[PDB]
């Protein structure tokens, strides 16, 4: 079967870093090969399991979720590790069990004249719990003198734009996270290599 | 090949509204608001105002609320900040600094980053 | 409301030793703060944003961490020239208060 990774790789599109696509992967065997072989990884992180011994793992359920992010912030992604993103729109949960792949892509993200459709989130009233999408709308309201609907002193909108550029330096570039989880469960393992 | 040139200060006297200005070198200009920063004379800094992406937002320091209006003129890529009224406590030296991190409509550059030169303000009669 | 603090406001440390400086902030202010090199008469230019990273050109000796609300700023091997004033800021938060401000001086 060899079910492709390219499905979550080499998509064209990317949900920015809150409507972040979860699909789940199953009745394959992924083989784990191309994700290690490649030399282009910025950042290749795992947990628990070592690099070497995925295909030895028969799992029963594998999550990959991607999206991308400022590339300074990339080591945000992880666990037990808090910020502006993890505190608020990402969150891994503190005994994670899986891994963290980012890659450097400046040549597909970051237009000549600048880039203002990824969007971000800033502002939220409560922490994040693991594992949970936050699509949402509604203006910011600081509390006291809550105003409504509208933009004024205390009201914000919680969302912002990138903003990239080819010349902004490593930081602050394009960045692609791709987020491999697995889970065991009652039901028969299904996933793993050769 | 950035930096920021800042004018338009020296001898004023109480009553009046000098054009206190800074321009940029070059970038694109029109994508990147920026802040005003206020030195005191021995004690420290602490603020003048905010200008925002589209010119938009207006915030300034709530101990001066009200009476500094500061604005940008896109065209010439140059910021203006004029002043209503002056008391003893305005014979700082005034900074004006970028942004393009939590100030402006796309994340570039880190918070300020660059500042250049001051304009020295002393108010006397 | 954001209230600044800076421990030490005065330190006098030789020219091979270690200074951690500290900066103390209330409420919280997440992952937003800088510091600043604040020699008399001229532009305080930056070491490190976000008070995990250094800016490209700032010499590496210069180190930070810290997060939630507290963060603290590491110089390695201070030479004679690194003998300004450094300042922590916060910019999280609309009003975003700016630190009171350390002298540095030469035991
Ligand atoms: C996504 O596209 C890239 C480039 O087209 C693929 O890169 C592969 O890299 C391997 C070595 O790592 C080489 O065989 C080739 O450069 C590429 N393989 C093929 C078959 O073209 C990448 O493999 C693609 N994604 C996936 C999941 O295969």
């Amino acid at each position: 079967n060899l079910c492709p990774f390219g499905e979550v790789f080499n998509a064209t599109r990317f949900a920015s870093v809150y409507a972040w696509n979860r699909k789940r992967i199953s009745n394959c065997v992924a083989d784990y090969s191309v994700l290690y072989n490649s030399a282009s990884f910025s950042t290749f992180k795992c947990y628990g399991v070592s690099p070497t011994k995925l295909n030895d793992l028969c799992f029963t359920n594998v999550y990959a979720d991607s999206f991308v992010i400022r590339g300074d912030e990339v080591r945000q992604i992880a666990p037990g590790q808090t910020g502006k993103i993890a505190d608020y729109n990402y969150k891994l949960p503190d005994d994670f069990t899986g891994c963290v792949i980012a890659w450097n892509s400046n040549n597909l993200d970051s237009k000549v004249g600048g880039n203002y459709n990824y969007l971000y989130r800033l502002f939220r009233k409560s922490n994040l719990k693991p594992f949970e999408r936050d699509i949402s709308t509604e203006i910011y309201q600081a509390g006291s003198t809550p105003c409504n609907g509208v933009e004024g002193f205390n009201c914000y909108f919680p969302l912002q734009s990138y903003g990239f550029q080819p010349t902004n330096g490593v930081g602050y570039q394009p960045y692609r996270v791709v987020v491999l989880s697995f889970e065991l469960l009652h039901a028969p393992a299904t996933v793993c290599g050769p | 090949e950035v930096q920021l040139v800042e004018s338009g200060g020296g001898v004023v006297q109480p009553g009046t509204s000098p054009r206190l200005s800074c321009a940029a070198s070059g970038f694109t200009f029109s994508n990147s608001g920026m802040h005003w920063v206020r030195q005191a004379p021995g004690k420290g800094l602490e603020w003048v105002a905010v200008i925002w992406y589209d010119g938009s937002k207006k915030y300034y320091v709530d101990s001066v609320k009200g009476r500094f209006t500061i604005s940008r003129d896109n065209s010439k890529n140059t910021l203006y900040l004029q002043m209503n009224s002056l008391r003893a406590e305005d014979t700082a030296v005034y900074y004006c600094a970028r942004d393009g991190t939590v100030a402006v409509r796309g994340v570039m550059n880190p918070f300020f980053d660059y500042w250049g030169q001051g304009t020295l303000v002393t108010v006397s009669s | 409301d954001i209230q600044l603090t800076q421990s030490p406001s005065s330190l006098s440390a030789s020219v091979g030793d270690r200074v951690t400086i500290t900066c103390q902030a209330s409420q919280d202010i997440s992952n937003y703060l800088n510091w600043y090199q604040q020699i008399p008469g001229k532009a305080p230019k930056l070491l490190i944003y976000d008070a995990s990273n250094l800016e490209t050109g700032v010499p590496s000796r210069f180190s930070g961490s810290g997060s939630g609300t507290d963060f603290t700023f590491t110089i390695s091997s201070l030479q004679p020239e690194d003998i300004a004033t450094y300042y922590c800021q916060q910019y999280d938060n609309l009003p975003y208060t700016f630190g009171q401000g350390t002298k540095l001086e030469i035991k």
